[PDB]
RNA sequence: AUCGAGAGG
């Protein structure tokens, strides 16, 4: 019906995106200080506009909670260690007879969840438990 | 298991580094790191 | 596949005395008690209790290692007061306190209704 | 009442106490609620021989579901520990034998609840291995669950145990414990971006104690006395006699020291 | 949750690696460097789908 | 290069390390596991028999045990399972192959082995978990980390050998390196963060919490210290406390900023015959300064009573900090609303610097200065007004932080954290930097594909406005992602690079070996230096300290 | 080449011992103790070879000689009893 | 003997500056007892100072070069790696040569 | 063994710095106006104010284990309600015929200066201090 | 891949609390966090005992063998 | 460069100069200048500073370009060990290199040159020139196992 | 490793009683070092541990998405209706002695991993051993019982110290040491060495 | 054994 179109890097190059569908509305002080600053884009000559900004990220980064207040490479460290996490990979583990397998007991869905989560299926096979963490200085261990 | 099988490699002026063109087709973030850190990307 | 039994917490082994006493060096009335299988429910009362008694100069316990169940306790008393004496009256005084807590409970528990 | 510590009862339970303790020192009242965590005794499964287990789970991991199961164990002190009795592996005097035994008959999934335990042994007339069931159904803890054609046959042996050799022979749950809730002995160094008193909450037991005056000076030599304390507990022990253990445990430990001097 | 994608060798899962190349019939001009003997060199690597 | 100038080897082990406050500098934490596998040829005396024929009774599935008996014909008695492995008799001029025990000499290693002080010898204390334990004042010539590290452990076999390691390859004698004539190893990590705390002129310590505090240090003369408060309550500061582990005869003079000997900011220090008179202890004190503490000790009293100063700094100050505590939480991060004002007009600003420059040069109004392009004093004029203003925030929110902040306290300690670091953090991360320029086009004439060809401005090219604190905006992520990637292609291409330099360097001059003449030489005798360093010195005990007669006027010289 | 001696009394080598040449005669002589030889000092309750031999260089009884050698082949002797320690 | 005496030459200059009769009398106060010991500490702390032979130091020159090279990370010169890699392969064809004028 | 010096002061300045519990001191012998103090007091204990006016001693006497106070066998040298002990470090010669003292208590610092006390006090470990009302 | 019996943090038990806390989402038409207040589990460890728990044994009953 | 000088009382001042800093070398010709201090001039690179000005200003000007990039990075080495590296570059005829062509095509011997680069090539030739080695080298006793003079088998030890 | 970077192995295991502890008897599962925090400047750990604290008081999902109107202020506000400090900081007793801890800790559930690596997996000693074939050496890998690697780097190390006499045994005595006959006119191991 | 791939600091 033409109201998706389909890009690669090369006529993406004679395009104008948007971020938000809000930076197609008109707009013509009162501000949340703790928000974090958007500058406007002072320009609108736009024929596309992005699904969503998140989608920029792989399946790996996607588990990471809010990555954009982490500086970059502690996103690429987690991206590899989140391969080596133990979990359900899947549910028929008992009937295959793979080489090594690492189920873990009781599993838990995050407390803090990506919104590409559920495309993603790690609330259904999540890979960690949510540990009640203290931040603290105690014996030196 | 999903980042396996979306997964590329670049065997060999700067081909490691980040381009501006991998906007929103390949991960920023998730690459290895060390030997061949970069090269490997994934989708 | 090197953790030790968990019972060797509390469970004496291998002639393992409960107490070992040895005198302190460089000092007067002073003496040094290994206690064993025992942690800082037993080591912190009787220090907290020694120091009520006004004829104790010193008194502290250590855990050396917390990987073992067991502590280092030094005493040092007046003149003619011989710490075990010290350390038996508080032993002693400890009890006295908890009996007459698990009597004012029960009597409490019993006059609450539910 | 009588000289010494004294409390005052706040609320009661079945399943928990909110009391005040008072004219003790600190030690002891952190003393009393280590020793109600890890050192007095419960009845909890620590063997299990399984026979068949069609089911989805390892035995194992069942077994480890086993022992956290919450048996009565009010008549403990009747109850030996096995390594001091004269039995080949355990008796009557110093275990309890549980069974249990299902099968997925109903095309509808089957449960398998703490209900479904069977004794065997001889209990010798104590209140003794019966599994706590404060659920309101009658059902007890879910266990496993079962397909059509699936079954899971096992003997539980349970043995006497603290919670400091492992935490399934915990009979309490969680010791709430807060002395000065006004802060006056500044034990601690409060954090704050303007006001320390509108950042923090006010906790429940500042109603029973005085708020100070600004204009005092900060009382140097005062020290702690009076604590505010909720037991919880499993249901395995009664909530009174939680405590009461733990004073009695306490006492009974003291005295061991007590005798070794007459020994040395 | 299995999403396929993969084949079965020997009863071992195996995947292909997606293989990063330079597109063929394109138009690149490269500047030679300093001690070239030419100056400039427009290159085209010619394929056939 | 592989099977003769390095080969694998027997007697040795390696497995996962951790850290226990409560191990001593010189010692490690061996496991029970390698310990019944490692063994030592001792060679029965009528000193030892007593203790070695207990040992071959006690097998070699427990510990303190042997493995094997060698008699004079040299014949293995395989105690493992043997006839009579429980009624020998032990000859003179007998090999026990007994277990590693306590207190023997062994060499501890971590890879890469860059430095001596990366294959230090060590004393064994046979511990019951999985681990390598080790003190933890011994990372940083290691450059070890507790997050999955393997060390590898090396057990000698010959007499020699053993006083090898012990009279030269020791852990307290390498405490002062020659490479940087300095200490290696120093109060690191909650020690350091905890000694802080300690010695504010407002901590003070009642009498119980001394009591134990002076319990804990392992040498002790049993004197308690007289109190510093007597009248109101017999307080204790924790100046004065800590000075127990401080042994006398140390005398320590430090000068910083205003030191007064009133001294109201408590700066300086001032330790004087083991006993400390003024001055906050933090990193320039007790860490591995040059004219530290730890630089004193090892000269003014030694080795040994350097190494056993480490524990006892370590076993009172985590004691108190165990009982005082310390965290961090996004609290310490959160500057004030006025301050976030500030910091958000502060930017503002240098936007409109920037743009007012970018005017002025797209009307040609350029004083085209000498040496270089009318583009590249465009470039470098809007990467230091931004590198101003991201400095100008971090600056202007360290100065919002109190006292209590948590990463302040981290940072005024030097335990962890930099000035960048609470900027980054809390004001402005600031702007991303690939090849050396800005942010390139790596588009056609454009950054992204939100932005219009040829825009400039700091937001297209780069400048991350908001700070982790706040978010990054998602073209501010993917600029910072591509700065960051530099970064670990950089990590990655360095280390293979200095590698190669390094192993270059080692065999070039790998036989320079000061001769008994003085004269260094080779091994075919030519003279590299006919006094090493110039002087004949050895690099350790070297300190830097001013030549009082040069310098200063004429006048003051005379008088 | 023949015989390269050199006098004692024209000796320009270092007269302290260096850690280098201690830790092969604190060595030297706990091996040849460990496998059994007599031991020139009362040993105040001391079982160690390496302790003994500690003990044993503070008394000077060591019967070693450095030959310490100079890059054209002469060689200085010297006896432990002449070296000094620190 | 000359050797020698070249080689302690800036020791010297440290020492009489502040062994000096002044400075020794009126800035730090010694006396007889006090000097003569300053002048036998002095005297090992000199001598334990001195090399022992058979110190290998190139491996120490070179692994003391070494390991800081591995922290070495980051106006337009060839810094750090590239031009310490210049500096040891005598690069000729070096990346940026400098004419430093006065 | 006995008393060590003998004054009046009144308070000028008290500043908390950046500490919470402490206050260095600033204050002025009266009935004596040419010496002066600088003292660091503990102000949780003994709130030091402004506008106060203070005694001041230093004694000698009245190592060794601390030992406790058992009972009042133990008798104090005090009517006093604020008490410390320290160390001498240093001695300023300010001027001809003027002197300064140096002592710090565990880190808590003084700074005395006049010229009477020239026959008193020492370059001793010794030094107690005493405040009254 | 079931409830576990109790809390890790503190040990107050959960598995007879799986059942009925499905009945009060579902039947009883409750939101999440009154749901977890009606079970008596008051502290934020038990809570997250219930809330954040993956039931995969119903996925593993549904292979027949 | 603002540059430290001693003032006519003695002591030292600040004492700002105008300094010339250029993107191209060529020593030879800009040092036979008017106008210019040519005692102080100085090149980064270090080996036209050999052929000009003899191979001893060579050494001095090699350690300044080594000093100045470990003090780029805010690090410290004590002065001997790349004195020590400096003196090695330094102490044959010219600038002796750190790669396989320089040090490793010296006289050293043939084993210890082996244990570097070129391997098998350099044992080669060593068998056609027949080479002698000395077997005084760290690595040749490395190789044969036997105990090498290092610190501890520098020396002898002897019987009294 | 939590999902932000952050690795580390395990130290020690503490028993409950010897934990701290806050007023509701609750008791950390998991303690972390603050030093940790600010030169890896993980900021999203840290509100990953009041998003989830407020998710399980709530009864709500937490919404952790990037890119969102989110705030450190907005969560910090639902926190202090649920009557917990608006930052996260809890008060904490010791577990040993019962008094307060002087600072007041982070406290919260944060989301955590469990990796391949486990010590007992990768435990490996050796005394003496099997061979190699061809070399005589020590064989590689703990999974056929072999030997560490004495690398050249290693080798270097030894140099620096001096410890030439170990330097011998570990590469001889230790590994591969071997006896050879020689001729003194041909200097090769031609000769024929019959012994008995 | 060889050759590979993936992985850890
Ligand atoms: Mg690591
Ligand atoms: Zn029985
Ligand atoms: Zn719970
Ligand atoms: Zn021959």
């Amino acid at each position: 019906e033409g109201l998706v179109e389909y890009i690669d890097a090369e006529e993406e190059e004679s395009i104008l995106i948007a971020m938000q569908p809000e930076d197609l509305e008109p707009a013509e002080l009162d501000v949340d200080p703790a928000k974090r600053i958007r500058v406007s884009h002072h320009a609108t000559t736009f024929t596309h506009c992005e699904i969503h900004p998140s989608m920029i990220l792989g399946v790996a980064a996607s588990i990471i909670p809010f990555p954009d207040h982490n500086q970059s490479p502690r996103n690429t460290y987690q991206s590899a260690m989140g391969k080596q996490a133990m979990g359900v990979f899947l549910t028929n583990y008992n009937v295959r007879m793979d080489t090594m397998a690492n189920i873990l007991y009781y599993p838990q869905k995050p407390l803090g969840t990506t919104r590409a989560m559920e495309y993603l299926k790690f609330r259904e096979l999540p890979a960690g438990q949510n540990a009640i963490v203290a931040i603290a200085c105690y014996s030196g261990y | 298991t999903l980042s396996h099988l979306r997964r590329t490699n670049t065997p060999i002026a700067k081909p490691r580094q980040l381009h501006n063109t991998h906007w929103g087709l390949v991960c920023p973030a998730e690459t290895p790191e060390g030997q061949a850190c970069g090269l490997v990307k994934n989708l | 596949m090197n953790a030790p039994d968990r019972f060797e917490l509390f469970l004496l082994g291998e002639g393992e005395s409960k107490l070992k006493i040895d005198p302190d060096t460089k000092a007067p009335n002073a003496v040094v008690i290994t206690f064993e299988k025992e942690d800082h429910t037993l080591g912190n009362l009787i220090r907290a209790e020694l120091l009520n008694d006004r004829k104790v100069l010193f008194a502290a316990y250590k855990v050396e290692h917390p990987f073992f169940a067991r502590f280092k306790l030094r005493i040092q008393t007046t003149e003619g007061y011989d710490p075990k004496d010290a350390l038996k009256n508080a032993c002693n005084s400890i009890i006295n306190k908890l009996g007459a807590l698990k009597t004012n409970f029960e009597t409490e528990w019993n006059l609450q209704t539910l | 009442s009588e000289e010494g510590p004294q409390v005052k009862i706040r609320e009661a339970s079945k399943d928990n106490v909110d009391f005040i303790l008072s004219n003790v020192d600190l030690a002891m009242a952190n003393s009393l609620r280590r020793v109600m965590i890890a050192e007095i005794p419960t009845l909890a499964i620590d063997s299990v021989e399984v026979e068949t287990n069609t089911t989805v789970l390892a035995d194992e991991f069942i077994a480890h579901r086993l022992g956290l199961i919450p048996l009565q164990s009010m008549d403990i002190e009747q109850l030996e520990y096995s390594r001091d009795c004269f039995c080949e592996d355990h008796c009557d005097k110093c275990s309890v034998v549980l069974t249990l035994q299902a099968f997925g008959e109903s095309e509808s999934t089957t449960n398998v609840y703490s209900k479904d335990l069977v004794i065997v042994s001889n209990l010798m007339g104590r209140n003794i291995g019966h599994p706590i069931i404060q659920d309101k159904e009658g059902n007890g803890v879910l266990i496993c669950k079962l397909r059509k054609g699936q079954e899971l046959k096992l003997t539980c042996v349970a043995k006497k145990g603290i919670a400091k050799e492992h935490a399934k022979w915990g009979p309490a749950a969680a010791i709430e414990f807060e002395y000065d809730p006004w802060n006056k002995l500044k034990h601690t160094d409060y954090w704050y971006e303007q006001d320390s008193a509108k950042e923090w909450p006010q906790s429940k037991n500042c109603e029973y104690e005085d708020p100070p005056n600004e204009g005092d000076p900060f009382d140097y030599k005062a020290q702690a006395d009076t604590f505010y304390m909720n037991v919880e507990s499993v249901g395995s022990i009664p909530v009174d006699q939680v405590v009461v253990r733990g004073i009695d445990t306490l006492q009974k430990k003291v005295a061991s020291i007590l005798l070794a001097l007459t020994q040395m | 949750f299995d999403m396929g994608g993969y084949f079965i060798i020997n009863g071992s899962e195996k995947v292909l690696i997606a293989q990063e190349r330079s597109a063929g019939n394109i138009v690149q001009v490269f500047k030679k460097a300093a001690p070239s003997p030419i100056s400039h060199v427009a290159e085209i690597r010619s394929a056939l789908e | 290069r592989g099977n003769l100038m390095g080969k694998r080897v027997d007697f040795s082990a390696r497995t996962v390390i951790s850290g226990d406050p409560n191990l001593e500098l010189d010692q490690v934490g061996v496991p029970k596991s390698i310990a019944k596998t490692l063994t030592y040829p001792e060679v029965v005396t009528p000193y030892n028999i007593d203790r070695l024929t207990q040992l071959v009774r006690n097998g070699p599935n427990e510990h303190p045990g042997a493995k094997y008996v060698i008699r004079d014909s040299g014949d293995r008695i395989d105690l493992r399972y043997s006839k009579r492995a429980g009624d020998i008799q032990l000859q003179y001029g007998w090999k026990v192959e007994r277990h590693i025990m306590d207190n023997d000499p062994v060499l501890f290693n971590r890879q890469p082995s860059l430095h001596k002080m990366s294959m230090m010898a060590h004393r064994v204390k046979v511990i019951p978990y999985s681990t390598f334990r080790l003190n933890l004042s011994v990372t940083s010539p290691y450059n070890a980390d507790f997050d999955g590290d393997e060390m590898n452990l090396h057990v000698p076999q010959s007499e020699e050998t053993r006083a090898e390691l012990s009279q030269l390859c020791a852990v307290p004698l390498q405490i002062v390196s020659p490479q940087s004539n300095k200490p290696c190893m120093g109060i690191v990590q909650d020690t350091l963060c905890g000694i802080r705390k300690l010695t504010l002129r407002d901590t003070f310590i009642e009498l119980d919490q001394v009591l134990n505090m002076l319990y804990w240090v392992p040498d002790w003369d049993g004197v308690i210290p007289t109190p510093a408060i007597i009248k109101p309550k017999p307080l204790w500061s924790g100046k004065q406390i800590l000075s127990v582990a401080i042994p006398n005869g140390i005398h320590l003079q430090r000068f910083d900023e205003g030191t007064t000997l009133l001294s109201p900011k408590d700066n300086g220090m001032l330790i004087i015959d083991g006993q400390i008179i003024f001055g906050v202890v933090e990193k320039k004190t007790v860490g591995s300064s040059n004219g530290g503490l730890i630089h004193v000790v090892t000269r003014e009293k030694g080795p040994q009573v350097c190494a056993k100063l480490f524990g006892n700094i370590q076993k009172v100050v985590n004691f108190w900090l165990l009982h005082n505590g310390f965290s961090t939480g996004i609290g310490d991060t959160i500057a004030d609303g006025p301050t976030m004002r500030e910091i958000t007009e502060t930017i503002a600003e240098a936007k409109k610097k920037v743009l007012d420059v970018t005017k002025e040069a797209q009307a040609n109004l350029l004083t085209a200065k000498h040496g270089m392009t009318l583009r590249e004093s465009f470039e470098d004029n809007v990467v230091r007004f931004l590198n101003e203003a991201r400095d100008k925030a971090g600056r202007l929110a360290e100065v919002n932080l109190k006292d209590l902040n948590n990463v302040k306290q981290m940072v005024m300690a030097g335990s962890k954290g930099s000035f960048i670091n609470i900027a980054q953090m809390s004001a402005c991360v600031g702007q991303q930097s690939v090849e050396g320029k800005r942010i390139a086009f790596g588009f056609v004439d454009r950054t992204l594909p939100h932005f219009s060809k040829d825009d400039y401005s700091p937001e297209s090219k780069g400048f991350v406005e908001n700070s982790y604190l706040r978010g990054l905006t998602p073209q501010e992520f993917f600029f910072h992602a591509m700065g960051g990637r530099e970064g670990l292609i950089d990590t990655a291409v360095k280390t293979a690079e200095t590698g190669y330099i390094q192993r270059r360097l080692v065999k070039a001059l790998e036989d320079i070996m000061v001769h008994y003449d003085n004269t260094t030489r080779n091994s075919l005798g030519n003279v590299i230096q006919f006094i090493y360093g110039e002087d004949g010195m050895d690099a350790a005990h070297i300190e830097k300290q001013s030549l009082d007669t040069i310098g200063g006027s004429d006048a003051a010289f005379e008088k | 080449l023949k015989e390269k001696a050199i006098p004692k009394d024209q000796r320009a080598t270092t007269p302290y011992m260096t850690k280098y040449e201690r830790a092969r005669i604190l060595g030297t002589r706990a091996l040849q103790i460990s496998m059994n030889a007599p031991v020139f000092v009362d040993l105040e309750g001391e079982t160690d070879p390496l302790r003994i031999a500690m003990k044993e260089l503070a008394e000077k009884k060591i019967p070693l000689v450095i030959r310490r050698y100079l890059p054209d082949g002469s060689f200085e002797d010297w006896s432990v009893e002449e070296l000094i320690v620190d | 003997q000359n050797a020698q005496r070249d080689a302690v030459t800036l020791f010297c200059c440290l020492l009489r500056s502040r062994l000096a009769t002044r400075r020794v009398l009126q800035e730090y106060r010694l006396t007889k007892q006090a000097f003569d010991w300053v002048l036998s500490n002095i005297e090992a702390q000199f001598l334990r100072s001195v090399v022992h032979p058979g110190e290998m130091v190139g491996v120490l020159a070179a692994q003391s070069i070494g390991e800081p090279a591995t922290q070495m990370t980051l106006k337009k010169v060839t810094s750090g790696v590239p031009r310490l890699k210049e500096i040891l392969n005598v690069a000729k064809n070096m990346k940026t040569p400098s004419l430093t004028v006065y | 063994s006995n008393t060590l010096f003998d004054d009046i002061f009144q308070v000028s300045e008290v500043d908390p710095g950046r500490y919470n519990k402490v206050c260095r001191i600033e204050a002025a012998s009266t009935t004596q106006d040419q010496c002066k103090l600088t003292l660091d007091i503990n102000v949780e204990l003994f709130p030091v104010a402004a506008q106060d006016s203070l005694t001041v001693t230093i004694a000698s006497s009245l190592t060794r284990s601390w030992r406790p106070p058992q009972a009042g066998d133990r008798s104090l040298a005090d009517d006093y309600d604020y008490v410390m002990y320290g160390t001498a470090y240093k001695f300023e010669e300010v001027s001809k015929d003027l002197i300064a003292v140096y002592y710090s208590f565990g880190g808590l610092l003084m700074r005395l200066e006049g010229n009477y006390r020239n026959l008193n006090n020492l370059k001793q470990e010794n030094a107690y201090l005493l405040i009254r009302r | 891949m079931i409830v576990p019996v109790r809390c890790f943090s503190c040990g107050k038990v959960v598995g007879d609390k799986w059942e009925s806390y499905l009945n009060l989402l579902q039947e009883d038409e409750l939101d999440e966090g009154t749901a977890l207040s009606r079970l008596g589990l008051k502290r934020y460890c038990c809570r997250r005992m219930i809330l954040t728990h993956v039931d995969l044994i119903e996925k593993f009953l549904r292979y027949n063998p | 460069y603002d540059r430290k000088v001693p003032s006519p009382t003695g002591e030292y001042v600040k004492e700002p100069e105008w300094v010339l800093e250029t993107d191209g070398v060529n020593l030879s010709e800009v040092m036979t200048v008017p106008g210019i201090d040519p005692t102080r001039i100085y090149t980064n690179s270090f080996i036209d500073i050999m052929e000009v000005l003899g191979i001893e200003a060579g050494r001095a000007a090699l350690y300044k370009e080594v000093y100045n990039v470990i003090a780029s990075d805010g690090s410290y080495v004590n002065y001997r060990h790349m004195a020590l590296l400096v003196d090695v570059m330094t102490t044959q005829g010219g600038l002796t290199s750190v790669t396989r062509h320089g040090f490793n095509r010296s006289n050293t011997g043939a084993l210890m040159r082996c244990s570097f680069e070129e391997t098998v090539e350099i044992l080669f030739e060593a068998g056609a020139s027949a080479e002698l080695d000395d077997c005084r080298g760290v690595s040749e006793n490395v190789i044969l196992g036997q105990m090498a003079p290092i610190g501890t088998g520098a020396f002898d030890v002897m019987i009294d | 490793a939590s999902r932000h970077g952050q690795k580390g192995t395990i130290g020690i295991t503490y028993r409950r009683e010897d934990m701290p502890f806050t007023a509701e008897g609750i008791v950390p599962d998991l303690i972390i070092n603050p030093h940790a925090i600010p030169s890896r400047m993980t900021v999203a750990h840290l509100i990953e541990c009041l998003l989830s604290k407020v998710a399980a008081l709530s009864g709500n999902e937490g919404d952790a998405s990037p890119f969102t109107d989110i705030t450190v202020e907005g969560i910090s506000k639902l926190l202090r209706e649920h009557g917990y400090q608006s930052r996260g900081f809890e008060v904490m007793y010791n577990g040993h002695t019962g008094k307060k801890l002087m600072a007041q800790i982070f406290f919260g559930p944060t989301y955590y991993q469990r990796l391949r690596h486990m010590v007992d997996d990768k435990i490996h000693a050796r005394a003496r051993g099997p061979m190699q074939v061809l070399t005589r050496q020590p064989v590689e890998g703990r999974s056929r019982d072999g030997g560490l690697r004495f690398g050249e780097m290693e080798r270097d190390c030894m140099i620096a110290h001096g410890a030439a006499s170990f330097l011998k045994e570990r590469l001889m005595e230790a590994s591969d040491a071997f006896r050879v006959h020689i001729c003194g006119i041909c200097g090769l191991m031609t000769v024929i060495a019959k012994l008995n």
